[PDB]
């Protein structure tokens, strides 16, 4: 469970890239997985059957290795490729919200506003979270990736209000059609700051 | 040593947007900017070759929206005399 | 976990009412939640994403406070409100079947008959369980609320046969159309008394 | 949990049969269960509500007793019987892949090839797994039955390549239409042998 | 004692396929095969009555695919003189 | 042990041509032949299931040219009671 | 080993006339005959490929006049497993 | 002995791509390649019959995309004269 | 291990210009060249995957200047049996 860390140790190659393959089936999920590991030597993060009967593949590596593995994977998948994502340099804070779903239980006492956003695919959630973390000084609090809620995937960002409005703009531009609903709370109640899902 | 990537924009605004998009969309390093006069400015990133290729191909898409891109090019392995002679941020 | 108890301690205000909101989205689930807690001071019990990608809100409080929070919540939701519920006085036995899915392990040595009833929504299950607890001397054994079975929700009652048939009458009247199936077992086998789900 | 073992102890009647009942409703899941245990003295293995809102019944006994219980069950569920199965002799390696979803941690040091197969119903998965275990010297590695993946059910076999191709033939004959996809990996990568789902 | 199940096939291939299908699809025991000449061969399984009924109803279906079934019959309780005189694998 | 393949021919000549075609066309082991009277003889090969599959689909092709083929079948895994009771070359 | 030649006749008379015509019209070795029951007998000659081909094509022409010639076949080179497993007169 | 698989490509690049796809796609052994001049090279895999059949039918499909596929063939059991006389990796 | 890149040219001159452009355009290692006869020669570079990708996509464009490029292909992780059996400059 240490393979999801943002920066690797000194005796490790630096792997900044990230590829997510969401597949309607689980059999050619495995065929896509080992075809990608046959062509280019990616480090495979997960091969996990998540809810609504779909398979979720995450691979990690250098930029060229992940690109070559993903192009092999999307020529084997096509078909059953529900959604794909290939990020050359994933943001740091996104690296600990992939393995298991995390729920934040406390905010810092300067946190103004909160934006909750849900997407119909996992790749849209990861892509929008990465884009919004890149073009805002916001913090990613909690994030659910398709388990327990049947393929849908959500996350909440927090920060200053104008920052999360800019993050709402960039998420609504990167999702576009895969966005089910985004909600921009401008001032959450004192009885709900930090303690949302419970 | 490190691969070279450049965006040249007629205008400072498109160059700064391209430089921001390059250093966000990949793990490259913006070593600086060169001002050749006439409104032309040039942002120079430098890093390993797949990263600078991804960075410049994102910076071209983000600088055509706001500005006038004159040239985009990726040098995967520049000679040592280029870095020793011209301002490319790896002067020994 | 002690916020779900039936009767409160002496240094607490007595909160008899209950409101359930079942929403097809999770983003305006949170918007509905903090709007309800902004308008009236209702003690929010749960805000939980459950299966088939829906969001379950349970709030608790006195009668006027729950009514005011629920009218704020149903004017914010409407839309994406799949089903709602507003009970001014929830029955005492229903207070421990909300948070965790309970399963019974043994009944008694005199229990005659069992009735299993499932509904397409959560609010119909809670509503029918409350109605049948109020107009029958029946005991509520086990109750699953939309987790693990994709939005559907069931519960079983036990008691004497005429009592559980009157409970079947009132459940089939209060559900009406949200009832998927009800089963009136008049004498369950010795090999299945107390231990149904296993 | 020792009722799922292949061979019973010496002071036990030998029960080689198995019947699986997959039902779209949970209420007449219980009605089918106690009607089957009323007509013939079967040993009921599980009565478990699994995902996409369905109920999975598994019973065990001798051949005549399972036949009589299953004929009572399929005359009661008429209706809501999604799929059924009646095996007179389940293979020995199948008995530990029923109660909980097992995942494999390592293969042997001679394992050549691997076949992953998913079916739309649990009964087709168990039927094809039993049929493939009977006419091939393959080993059943891991198997998921409708929990967490919304009704679908998959399993993987390993063995020599020609053996798993014969098993692929018999699985594609016994499923026919309930087969969602089967994948015949002939040589999985060194980075994936024994560790597929993770 | 134990119930008796038989498949008679005009041909050795259909008999071996039938005997394999009998011993796989139930918990029976193939005690052997009888060669009455003329291409007729008979596979004999023996076990408790519901199991041999399931075994022979599998073997009849798997031997009609590849061969020619002459007769299929299940004796649920053969007399002791049958087992003593005829070769059914339970000879005392 | 290994998978099983059979050619039954009404006639010794078609059986020998089938047995020769099976042992030439793939890596099998001709463990012999069963004479069930009436002129029916069954040549039996035994190897892994792909080779006996290719062997019988060559032997049926080469045996219909010379004689009369009764039945051809391939068992991918014969049960241990079939190897123990029937003479299929792997009696322990 | 040596090439193989067979005549299968439904009847001992046609087989003996076939075998006489085979061993008169070539330099072959009549190793014998196989009795598969039901009235079928198969005469087997064995030698180099031209002699067995001419011998069997003489025996076929002389055996249709008195019998019902079921099959005639020549194998120019039987595999070693055939001769080691089947009764062809060259079992080591 | 072991079954044979061959990819002949008019060119070295297509042969190396075909041999890579063979030894990735199934459990074979690449014993090497044969140069007949004129731009022709033939990669030779050798293993059991199902693996070499799957491996060559993948290597053909991966060498059509990069080169010119002259001939692809699978021999399930090559004769011992072919193994001892020709350079096919299993010369005793 | 190290990713593989190849340029095949019908002629020595185009192969040499290809190999020179490959080793000048990225950080690869020219391990040699294979002569399959008939005028076809294949230069082989072998480094990591981004270097061999940029190197061969520059060497293909530089080898179409003077020669006749037959095929170009990059294998980003060739199997260990290929390097063990074929001469790709990393034979242990």
């Amino acid at each position: 469970p240490e393979r999801f860390d943002a920066t690797p140790p000194a005796g490790e190659p630096d792997r900044p890239a990230l590829g997510v393959l969401e597949l309607t089936s689980i059999a050619r999920g495995i065929t896509v997985a080992d075809a990608a590991l046959k062509r280019a030597p990616s480090l495979l993060l997960m091969s996990r059957p998540v809810s609504s009967g779909k398979h979720l593949l995450m691979m990690r590596g250098q930029v060229a290795e992940v690109e070559e593995s993903m192009i092999a994977a999307r020529e084997i998948a096509g078909g059953a490729l529900l959604d794909e994502l290939e990020l050359p340099y994933a943001h740091e804070q996104l690296w600990r919200f992939l393995d298991a779903p995390v729920v934040a239980d406390a905010w810092e006492e300067d946190t103004e506003s909160v934006i909750i956003v849900e997407t119909a695919t996992v790749c849209a959630a990861i892509d929008s979270a990465d884009a919004a973390l890149k073009t805002a000084p916001v913090v990613l609090r909690d994030m659910r990736l398709a388990i327990g809620i049947a393929g849908k995937a959500f996350f909440t960002l927090t920060g200053e209000l104008a920052d999360v409005e800019a993050a709402a703009e960039v998420v609504r531009e990167r999702c576009g059609a895969r966005l089910l609903e985004l909600a921009c709370i401008a001032r959450p109640v004192d009885e709900l700051r930090g303690r949302l899902f419970f | 040593a490190d691969a070279l990537g450049m965006i040249e924009v007629r205008g400072f605004v498109g160059m700064v947007e391209a430089a921001d998009a390059m250093v966000k969309a990949a793990k490259v390093e913006l070593i600086g900017y060169e001002k050749t006069g006439g409104g032309y400015v040039t942002a120079v990133v430098r890093g390993d070759v797949a990263a600078v290729k991804a960075a410049t191909e994102a910076g071209q898409r983000a600088a055509e929206r706001v500005g006038e891109v004159v040239a985009v090019h990726v040098i995967p392995r520049p000679h040592v005399n280029v870095d020793a002679a011209l301002p490319l941020g790896r002067t020994p």
